[PDB]
């Protein structure tokens, strides 16, 4: 589950500060919500499983 | 980027001290966040790290 | 008084491996993570034994 906090998902960056680094607020959302997605699936996996 | 000693100097400021013990934030040489430092020995580096 | 020369030449390519660090920041440890099968345990593993 920790390791989940370093997968892309498709963005640019695991990281969210690289991407709030590099990016304006109108593009920076759009890698953020990619990172979103990909850690509330995971978290929805874990509490299935348990 | 975020990394290195070509740096632009339109936003100046000058030279703190690496304060240990506290949450700080930091900029160091580009590197930039929130931390904790703690002054420590280390023979690791060489002098290319 | 019985010398040689050598010079022993092999191509590059790039590649993911799987490199092993010791408390001096020391590379001991490498594999080629698609040479057998025994590597791609290895690799899957992340792990030399």
């Amino acid at each position: 589950l920790l390791q989940q906090l370093f997968n892309k998902f498709g963005a640019i960056s695991s990281s969210l500060q690289e991407i709030l680094s590099r990016l304006d607020p109108p593009e920076a959302q759009v890698q953020i919500d990619r990172l979103i997605n990909g850690r509330l699936t995971a978290l929805n996996a874990y509490v299935s499983q348990q | 980027i975020n990394s290195g000693t070509t740096c632009s100097n339109d936003l100046l400021y000058s030279n703190t001290e690496v304060s240990t013990g506290v949450c700080v934030n930091y900029d160091l040489y580009g590197i930039t966040g929130q931390g904790i430092f703690k002054e420590v020995s280390a023979a690791y580096y060489n002098n290319w790290q | 008084d019985n010398e040689t020369l050598e010079y022993w030449v092999t191509p590059l390519s790039r590649r993911q491996y799987l490199l092993n660090f010791d408390e001096h920041g020391v590379i001991t440890n490498a594999v080629d993570c698609s040479s057998s099968f025994l590597s791609e345990i290895q690799c899957k593993t992340q792990s030399f034994a």
